[PDB]
């Protein structure tokens, strides 16, 4: 949900430079080296030019913390190996404690049925 | 063979500013002739592409992240659940000095 979040947010880039080359082609753009004033074309294309290379930021900013570019696929196939047996552990001890509980919890009632008036 | 992800990010990085200088010269803030123009176009479409294919190959190693984010996740909770059986004994205590 991050290199996704990524390839989403690429997209929008990708409808931008299209949602521009549009306007260029639409618009006699080209031959800019009901027609569309020479300023409201300029304050258009600066509209999408401004707001593409703020795309271009977030993008990076994004894909710098995209996760994982550093490690290794080793350093990653293992970092789960030991997650999945410190993983096993703790549940045996979560167990366990489950248990000493309830064994807890078997005394305290014992107690508390003692003291009950009524055969 | 590693597939190396470091190198993908690189490329990645690159493509991007390419990307972003095509465009620039595109719209004319940069110089170009005309007779390129299309050209630039050309590059975008092709840029965009490579783009995609990497992010594209960069799911394994991101699925891995992903997993690597779970167990993670799920063996704090656990560590938690116990911590949070051992209170109930520690105030159990209390509860029965006083």
């Amino acid at each position: 949900d991050r290199l996704t979040q990524l390839q989403i947010c690429l997209d929008q880039m990708t409808e931008q430079f299209c949602a521009t080359l549009n306007y260029i082609d639409k618009n006699h753009g080209f031959e800019r080296l009901t027609v569309v004033p020479p300023e409201e074309f300029s304050n258009t294309i600066d509209e999408l030019s401004t707001d593409i290379i703020l795309k271009t930021r977030q993008i990076n900013k994004l894909i710098d913390s995209l996760p994982g570019v550093d490690v290794s696929a080793e350093e990653q196939l293992r970092k789960i190996d030991m997650l999945q047996k410190k993983l096993v552990e703790v549940e045996d001890e979560k167990i366990e404690a489950i248990k000493k509980k309830e064994k807890l919890l078997r005394h305290v009632d014992s107690l508390i049925e003692d003291f009950v008036d009524g055969i | 063979e590693s597939t190396n992800y470091q190198y993908k990010i690189q490329e990645l990085r690159k493509l991007l500013k390419s990307l972003l200088l095509n465009y620039l010269e595109l719209i004319g803030v940069l110089s170009i002739n005309p007779d390129m123009y299309e050209r630039k176009v050309e590059n975008i479409r092709t840029i965009l592409v490579n783009i995609h294919h990497l992010l594209n190959e960069y799911r394994p190693h991101q699925s891995r992240e992903s997993l690597i984010m779970l167990l993670e996740e799920q063996l704090e909770y656990k560590r938690g659940e116990i911590r949070e059986i051992e209170q109930v004994c520690k105030q159990v205590h209390d509860k029965l000095t006083s």
